[PDB]
């Protein structure tokens, strides 16, 4: 099911309380689509607020809210009109009625065609030829200048609605919410932000014309890392990220708090440089390479006490427990025999220590920031490397300049940094696996993969785009781009007292239904 | 029951290496109405007994004894019970007045603080204003303008004087003072002599004083101790013991005092010999070694007090010949001034129009002004080469300023100052650091001058490595300056903290010594020696001036001393030179009603 | 001494313009402030992070963008973070905070500092002093999480065994607090139990050692012999005098103990949830922040040269020996 | 002469006759000669993983325990003790010198050179050394860094001692033995280093003392912010980094680093007192 969140009828909860949860920083814009606005705890937060046009279920499956849209429906399909209606309840904060002003205005200002708003990503907008209106003023249909697959993540996912006056101009956009958002039409309206103590108070909408929710508010409280366990085990907050075996063994041996994991979006890689010039410019060496890494001890290791059986990852555009989700890996399989015969039928020859093509030693480099959390996988494909022949010498950066001074430039042979899945994954590929993509930040690439990629998001059937990913993920499996490592486990501790609330995964939560047991 | 008593009193020292016995087994006693005088050698245990009576010796000092005060045995009390006698009964004066004070409260709080201790209820206010009261009564100049100042900013006589008066605020019982006279001028000494009969007779308050000085025994006290190596040793009347002293250590110590009616030169005699080392003490009288009557029975066995008169004890053998016989006769050793002595005039030091004035203020932090010290007020002074310059006066009036303005060769305030042909204000810094290699000093203070960190030789041969001698050089000299002045090698590893008083004194006269200058600033530097050890200082001084040439700036309050090795004299009150002269035309006849006052004031050691 | 205040305040006024010159120009050079926005998964589209650049500067002369900074600098527009969010406002916020946090903890840390290494230089090799100073040294020894953390498990167990929250010790006021005048005091005392404890552990810890050695210098002289003999006790004359002459090392300790915590109490509000002036380095180092670090350095240079005003002061009150001013 | 002995030769027999600090130096040179002469001795070197001996507790195989890879905590703890010893006598003996040079050259002479001397120590204290210190820390694993690092906490960490010894030496230099040196010509480098050295120098020892286990320190403060020095080479500094997050869940990865730490400060302070008794004479203790 992939979701783990101890799920109970809410009409046998509690009819008060107040979830108390924790930050890491105080949110410096309020609004989602602003570059110092977007986050991914923000938007977490912001959720709750704000209007989203689809319920992405456990496995990244979506279906329509209806607390917001009637219905909304593929229409025409032939240039791929978008037609989304507003039932006639919604209402902002302020009073005034959702429309189909509030689509068109953020649509424009996320579509990139004025620069003078600084987005955070264009998530599809780039393609939207115009908005008009259908029926009445709660209608909207959007017609679209080139098909694209990816249309149902364009209010749902990380993205929400915001309201028409807050993404009017680009002055509202940049600067409209700097210090407490606009208007608000959720479960819960933000009424407290203590900048001097850095706590935000959620409380119940007035005017919320769905379900009432359980609780009476949710507090956010700006913890450092150190300080989130230590208040969450005297009554301080209920429900916290326990990344490490540290942290697991501390909160499991707490009592009153019950620990529950559910498989996480974010994961990790090496990612290989074949500019041209580097010691990987060539396919062999790499597909050889990546045959003589046991990406399954990393997994086991690196994920010591957080899991049982820790394995890989084997996508690089789904996730575990998401639906599509394969095994690609298939072509660069671990055994080391076969990467020293390749390497041998190459031309680096056996002398001694590390394998030596003519003089010069085949010697990678390795660079990783954040040094204490991912040493762990540095050292162990380090250990198993040097049994082929290969050094792989590790250059640990501050993480101050890490990307700018060298992944950005070229001055690395092996990166490892993250990336974050998706329940809408078809967007960023196009940007990280294209040959001219802005986020190829190793010059990996072929004709063949980006006539794939705008292939795959151009298919307006759900389950053939899917099919299509596929491909391109075995396409990129097949000239060693990267190698995806592990996922993380989403193990968190919250209050065993707490319901409906845990650790989703892709899945989102609903508001509505999280409360306190009974007694 | 008397006022004090105490039995078979002994101090051994327990130090790094041979313990060494200060004192070994004596007993006195003090009766209200009487006072006790203790005069003995340098280094003989008188203020190792004082501190062990009064109960503040060192954690090693290892006393063994008996002491009670009125019935008290207070050799064993706990600090709390020995802190209810410590300043109502048992006033004390300690030997060195300039570390005796606190630097950081001023003078008038620590009399103010000795007096709250035994009265809380008086305050502050009271407390203060009386503690003013005891700074006039003492006799400071400007009490209430000087109640304020950090014991750093007063002279060495009025430091002292503060030290008297903390110890008589709360009129004791019994006032134990050490050498309470040594920094204070004739015409002053004889108020605070005065002042401490007022306690003996206004009170009860029978007194220990401990003196080197024996002018003021002769008048003051009215019994004697001579203490020597440890043992109480000549006991008797002080009227008595002047004129029928019966041991031979007292018959030459007692005929071996300056006095006052001789000329220039009169090498006085001293004891022949050297002082005992007090830690090896071969059987047998510790004055045989010296002793022109020993036979070889006195090395036996040690002699005990013995009577020999109506209250009279003596610690020898044989004293019916000493009965008697004279000091001439006794100790047929004889002294002559027959020296190869240089005669010259040419100046070394010409001081005109020297001025020195001190600002005083009061307050923290602000220090806001309340008046001003005329230190000097433009004296003239002219020493020559191979003569010396007898510097005398009051207590307080600028002796010291003087001497320390010459010293640091630079441009003084409002006058000029020329040594050895220079122009002080023409040197530069090269030229200043070598005209220094011959004028040095002995500070008034003498434990002061010499840091606590250094052991004694490095202390002495500090100057004769900073001008260029190898280590079998310095070493050479450091052991004869040891033995000129009569300290003992093995002294040279000890640190000056753990000597007596006049053998710290010693020390820097040894360490000014060094490098044989040719002029020598000595600031009362035989103040703590005994009799018979300051007879030889004086001999060496003097011979050592015949020969090389030395001229020395002499200031002191002793003016027999002065008498003996002074050719011209500049008594000097208020910061003025009130008279001066060779020393025949102002110590015969004064022209001046405070000279005049100051030698008719000197204290004549016979009784009678 | 007004003639001494009219050279040391122009003294002071050169060295705070040009340290806050370094430390601008050094930072303008070191850091890369556009970082952040590439460790992120949806990378802005690289035409609004160019735009972004232009923005805060960034593309002019160093000197020209500190002439700009110093332009309004002096009259209180001390600029703006990377994010909008004005440096002014939070500066005050940040200073009022740490001001709370350290006070109480770090005098009476010093307090017990200097009678713990006077008591101890009395008792030189006795069982008191031996276990003092190891349990000093033990402490000086180990980072202060570890310090703090085991703070928080005995708070925790006296927490769990009476069964009443008497230990609340993350944040700065109750979250949630109720209504109260005096409910407030006693929540604000209630949360500073463990911060100020972890704060006095390593201020006594460390001063205990300084007053130890120093006490050691003044045991053995002569003016508390005199002292005693006044009629004072021993334990009375010791401290009475022996301290008092004792103190004058430590005046500079102390002084600069007013200033150089303020940003070096970063892990005290770590483990707390405190936010300031330790928390707000890290912050403008992590987030690479010019106006952040400038607005600190020129706060902590006020206060670190106003402590060497105030060190003089002390020096010459403690000891009158010393001429100086 | 007969016997006479300079003050360092009375000076080193006082120190030798103090056993605690007699033994307490054997120590701390014997467990830097073992963090050398072991490495090559014992089963596990550091940097070999055991992934079938994840984070167990101490044992046979295993004396001191695991680590989260597998590597033998022993091995890690002799080599972190290799570098960060080093750093840490060093970074004391510099900042020890700096500051007393500093302090009793601008404390004893006064006029500019007190005031350009301070003006330097105030221009130090007021820049933020903490960015150069973060910054620059993680650029090269090699000496380079331990070099680099010296500098820096040596460089910046003298100030406040500096003023310590200053305000100590102007109440010195108003003493009465001063000015008897400087009347008998002593030259002003034998009166520091001869009188005011020794007679301030009860501080300089406890400087010194603090200042290992100061400098060891900082370059954890560093590792728990995101400096310091990085995965690859280990530092004892790095090792308790690493272990106070797990100080309660797994002691001993937390404790044996960590109580290498408390020995090595405590010799270092047994030292320093034995040492501050044979300089000074009124010292109670070595009165036989
Ligand atoms: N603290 C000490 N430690 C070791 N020896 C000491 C100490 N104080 C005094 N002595 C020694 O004890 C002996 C006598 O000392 P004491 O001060 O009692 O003599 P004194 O008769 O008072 O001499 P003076 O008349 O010169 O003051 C001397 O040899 C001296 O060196
Ligand atoms: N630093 C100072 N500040 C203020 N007044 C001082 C200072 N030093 C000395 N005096 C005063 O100047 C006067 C001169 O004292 P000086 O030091 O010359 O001693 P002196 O005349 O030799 O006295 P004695 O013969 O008792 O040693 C004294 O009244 C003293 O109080
Ligand atoms: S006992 Fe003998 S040696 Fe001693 S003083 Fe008398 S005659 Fe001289
Ligand atoms: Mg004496
Ligand atoms: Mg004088």
């Amino acid at each position: 099911t992939t979701s783990d969140i101890n799920q109970q009828d809410p009409a046998t909860l509690q009819d008060g309380g107040n979830l108390r949860l924790s930050l890491t920083d105080f949110p410096p814009n309020f609004n989602i689509l602003h570059i110092d606005g977007n986050n991914a705890e923000v938007a977490a937060m912001m959720k709750a607020t704000l209007p989203r046009a689809f319920i992405i279920g456990p496995d990244g499956s979506t279906t329509v809210d209806t607390n917001y849209f009637t219905s909304i429906e593929l229409t025409r399909t032939a240039p791929q009109v978008v037609t989304y209606t507003i039932n006639p309840e919604a209402v902002w904060s302020d009073g005034t009625p959702i429309t189909w002003r509030d689509i068109a205005s953020q649509i424009h200002a996320i579509s990139g065609a004025d620069k003078a708003f600084e987005i955070a990503s264009s998530s599809g907008a780039e393609r939207v030829a115009s908005v008009t209106r259908g029926v009445d003023d709660r209608q909207a249909v959007v017609t679209f200048a080139k098909p694209y697959a990816e249309w149902r993540g364009m209010f749902a996912g990380n993205g929400m609605l915001l309201p028409a006056s807050m993404t009017a101009t680009p002055e509202a956009f940049n600067k409209g919410q700097l210090d407490g958002p606009g208007p608000s039409a959720g479960p819960f309206v933000v009424s407290a932000l203590d900048r001097t103590a850095q706590r935000i108070v959620l409380t119940r909408n007035p005017r919320w014309w769905g379900a009432r929710p359980r609780l009476d508010s949710i507090t956010y409280l700006v913890l450092d890392d150190a300080a989130r366990l230590p208040a969450l085990q005297n009554n301080t907050i209920d429900a916290t990220g326990v990344g490490t075996l540290d942290q697991l063994t501390i909160a499991a041996r707490t009592k009153g708090i019950s620990i529950r994991r559910a498989p996480g979006p974010s994961w990790y890689h090496f990612t290989l440089n074949g500019a041209p010039g580097s010691i990987l410019a060539d396919k062999a060496l790499r597909l050889a390479i990546a045959k003589g890494i046991d990406r399954y001890t990393i997994a086991r290791v690196a994920q010591y006490g957080l899991t049982s059986d820790p394995v890989p990852l084997n996508n690089h555009v789904f996730v575990a427990g998401q639906d599509g989700y394969q095994d690609n890996s298939g072509v660069v399989a671990y055994n080391p025999e076969q990467a020293k015969r390749e390497l041998d039928a190459l031309g680096w020859r056996r002398s001694g220590a590390f394998r030596e093509k003519d003089g010069r030693q085949l010697v990678i480099r390795d660079l990783f920031y954040d040094a204490q959390s991912t040493r762990q996988f540095a050292q162990i494909a380090q250990h198993t490397l040097a049994q082929i022949g290969v050094k792989l010498e590790l250059q640990a950066k501050s993480g101050s300049g890490f990307f700018s001074d060298y992944v950005n430039v070229g001055a690395f042979d092996i990166a490892q940094f993250g990336w974050v899945g998706d329940a809408f994954p078809l967007s960023s590929l196009t940007q990280i696996y294209a040959s001219d993509g802005e986020s190829n930040f190793g010059k990996i690439g072929s004709p063949q993969i980006d006539a794939a990629i705008e292939r795959t998001l151009a298919e307006l059937d759900p389950g053939k785009a899917r099919a299509l990913a596929n491909q391109v993920d075995e396409l990129i499996w097949a000239e060693g781009f990267s190698l995806p490592l592990t996922q993380s486990p989403g193990t968190v501790a919250v209050r065993s007292t707490l319901a409906n609330f845990g650790a989703t995964g892709l899945a989102d939560l609903d508001y509505t239904a999280i409360g306190f047991m009974r007694r | 029951s008397p006022l004090l008593e105490v039995t078979d009193l002994a101090v051994t020292f327990r130090t790094d290496g041979d313990p060494v016995t200060a004192v070994r087994g004596i007993s006195y006693r003090v009766e209200p109405g009487e006072v006790v005088a203790m005069v003995g050698e340098s280094g003989s245990g008188k203020s190792a007994a004082a501190m062990a009576v009064v109960g503040l010796l060192p954690e090693y000092a290892q006393v063994r004894g008996s002491v009670r005060l009125q019935g008290t045995e207070l050799l064993g009390l706990a600090d709390n019970a020995m802190s209810r006698f410590r300043g109502k009964a048992i006033g004390t004066v300690f030997q060195d007045p300039m570390s005796a004070l606190t630097p950081v409260y001023t003078v008038g709080d620590q009399i103010a603080e000795a007096i709250e201790v035994h009265q809380p209820r008086v305050g502050k206010k009271a407390a203060r204003r009386r503690a003013v009261e005891l700074l006039d009564l003492v006799g400071i100049s400007q009490p209430q303008r000087r109640s304020r100042a950090f014991p750093h900013e007063l002279s060495g006589g009025e430091r002292q004087r503060v030290v008297i008066a903390i110890a008589i605020a709360n009129d004791p019982d019994l006032l134990i003072c050490d050498d309470p006279t040594t920094a204070l001028d004739v015409t002053v000494q004889a108020q605070i002599l005065d002042v401490l009969k007022a306690a003996r007779d206004v009170t009860g308050a029978g007194v220990l004083i401990i003196t080197h000085d024996l002018g003021v025994v002769a008048e003051f006290a009215d019994r004697a101790l001579v203490m020597y190596a440890g043992r109480v040793v000549e006991s008797a009347g002080v009227n008595d013991l002047y004129r029928d002293r019966r041991m031979p250590y007292t018959v030459g110590l007692l005929g071996s005092v300056p006095r006052l009616d001789a000329a220039q030169g009169t090498r006085l005699v001293p004891i022949p010999g050297a002082p005992p080392s007090l830690a090896g003490l071969a059987p047998g009288c510790p004055f045989a070694p010296r002793c022109p009557l020993v036979i070889d029975e006195c090395l036996t066995a040690e002699p005990e007090l013995l009577d020999v008169a109506t209250d009279h004890r003596a610690a020898c053998i044989r004293t019916e010949l000493v009965t008697g016989r004279s000091a001439a006769d006794i100790y047929r050793v004889k002294t002559e001034a027959r020296p190869a002595a240089l005669g010259d005039a040419s100046v070394v030091v010409r001081v005109r129009h020297l001025v020195k004035t001190y600002r005083l203020a009061k307050g923290v932090v602000l220090r806001r002004a309340i008046g001003e010290v005329r230190a000097v007020d433009g004296i003239s002074l002219e020493l020559r080469q191979g003569r010396t310059l007898g510097i005398v006066g009051e207590s307080g009036s600028g002796k010291s300023t003087t001497l320390h303005e010459i010293l640091e060769l630079a441009a003084p305030q409002s006058g000029s100052i020329e040594v050895l042909g220079t122009d002080v204000a023409t040197l530069g810094t090269a030229e200043r650091r070598s005209l220094r290699r011959d004028i040095q000093v002995v500070f008034q203070d003498p434990v002061a001058s010499l840091d606590p960190r250094l052991p004694v030789f490095d202390l002495i041969a500090e100057p004769l490595q900073a001008n260029g001698f190898g280590k079998n050089e310095t070493h050479a000299r450091v052991a004869e300056l040891l033995d000129i002045v009569g300290l003992r090698h093995g002294d040279a590893s000890r640190y000056p903290a753990e000597f007596s008083g006049g053998q710290k004194q010693r020390i820097g006269i040894a360490r000014a010594l060094a490098l044989q200058p040719k002029i020598l600033a000595l600031d009362d530097p035989v103040s703590a020696l005994d009799v018979s050890i300051q007879a030889g200082i004086i001999n060496l001084l003097l011979d050592l001036q015949e020969q090389f040439g030395l001229s020395y700036l002499f200031v002191s309050h002793d003016l027999s001393v002065v008498k003996h090795l002074a050719h011209q004299v500049a008594v000097m009150l208020a910061g003025t030179v009130v008279e001066q002269g060779d020393s025949e035309e102002v110590f015969g006849n004064p022209k001046h009603e405070y000279t005049r006052r100051l030698l008719g004031a000197v204290p004549q050691p016979d009784p009678a | 001494m007004t003639r001494y205040l009219a050279r040391r305040l122009l003294n002071y006024l050169v060295l705070l313009a040009l340290a806050s010159f370094l430390t601008y120009c050094l930072t303008s050079l070191a850091f890369s402030p556009l970082e952040s926005l590439m460790q992120r998964s949806p990378r802005p589209p690289q035409a609004v992070i160019d735009a972004k650049a232009h923005d805060l500067g960034l593309d002019r002369p160093i000197l020209a963008r500190y002439a700009n900074w110093v332009s309004h600098a002096v009259r209180g527009d001390f600029g703006t973070t990377i994010t909008g969010q004005p440096v002014g406002t939070e500066l005050g916020r940040r200073i009022g905070v740490s001001l709370r946090l350290l006070v109480v903890g770090s005098v009476f840390g010093t307090v017990a500092g200097v009678v713990i290494g006077a008591w101890g230089a009395i008792r030189q090799y006795r069982l008191s002093d031996r276990v003092m100073t190891t349990l000093a040294l033990l402490v000086l020894s180990t980072p202060t999480f570890v310090v703090a953390n085991l703070l928080i498990l005995g708070a925790l167990r006296v927490n769990w065994a009476v069964g009443i929250q008497l230990f609340d010790y993350t944040g700065e006021t109750s979250p949630g607090v109720a209504g109260g005048v005096w409910d407030r005091l006693g929540d604000r005392l209630q949360h500073l139990i463990l911060p100020s404890l972890t704060l006095a552990l390593a201020a006594a810890a460390g001063f205990s050692r300084y007053q130890r050695n120093a006490m050691l210098d003044v045991l053995g002289q002569d003016f508390i012999r005199t002292a005693r003999a006044k009629g004072l006790t021993r334990r009375r004359a010791l401290l009475k005098h022996g301290l008092r002459t004792a103190l004058i090392p430590m005046a500079t300790l102390f002084a600069y103990g007013v200033a150089g915590l303020v940003t070096g109490a970063v892990f005290v509000e770590k483990i707390f949830g405190w936010h300031g002036m330790g928390e707000w380095m890290v912050r403008g180092i992590s987030t690479q922040d010019t106006n952040i670090v400038a607005a600190i350095t020129v706060f902590s240079g006020a206060v670190v040269l106003l402590a060497g005003l105030l060190s003089d002061v002390i020096y010459a009150a403690l000891d009158p020996r010393v001429r100086v001013s | 002469m007969t016997e006479f002995a300079s003050r360092r030769t009375l000076v080193v027999r006082r120190f030798l006759r103090n056993r605690a600090a007699v033994a307490s130096l054997a120590a701390l040179l014997l467990l830097f000669v073992s963090a050398y002469a072991l490495p090559p001795l014992l089963p596990y070197s550091y940097d070999d993983l055991d992934f079938n001996a994840l984070l167990q507790p101490p044992g046979t195989k295993h004396w001191l325990g695991t680590n989260a890879l597998g590597q033998d905590l022993l091995a890690q703890t002799l080599r972190g003790m290799q570098k960060s010893m080093l750093i840490g006598v060093c970074v004391a003996v510099i900042s020890t010198g700096i500051a007393a040079t500093v302090g009793a050259i601008s404390g004893y002479f006064g006029g500019w050179r007190d005031r350009t001397l301070m003006w330097v120590v105030d221009l130090l204290l007021v820049v933020p050394s903490f960015i150069l210190i973060a910054i620059v820390t993680p650029r090269t694993k090699n000496s380079a860094n331990i070099m680099f690092l010296v500098l820096l906490l040596a460089g910046f960490g003298w100030m406040i001692s500096s003023r310590m010894v200053r305000g100590m030496t102007m109440s010195l230099r108003e003493r009465e033995f001063i000015r008897a040196a400087r009347y008998m010509g002593v030259s002003s480098r034998r009166i520091i280093v001869g009188h005011v050295v020794p007679n301030v120098a009860s501080i300089l020892i406890i400087d010194a003392a603090l200042n290992v286990a100061a400098a060891i320190l900082a370059e954890t403060g560093l590792s728990f912010l995101g400096f310091g020095i990085q995965p690859p080479d280990v530092s004892l500094g790095t090792l308790i980094a690493d272990g106070t997050a797990s100080a309660t869940a797994f002691p001993w990865v937390f404790l044996f680093p960590a109580s290498i730490l408390v020995l090595i400060l405590v010799c270092a302070n047994l030292t320093g007192d034995g040492l501050r008794d044979a300089l000074d004479p009124a010292s109670r203790s070595l009165r036989r």
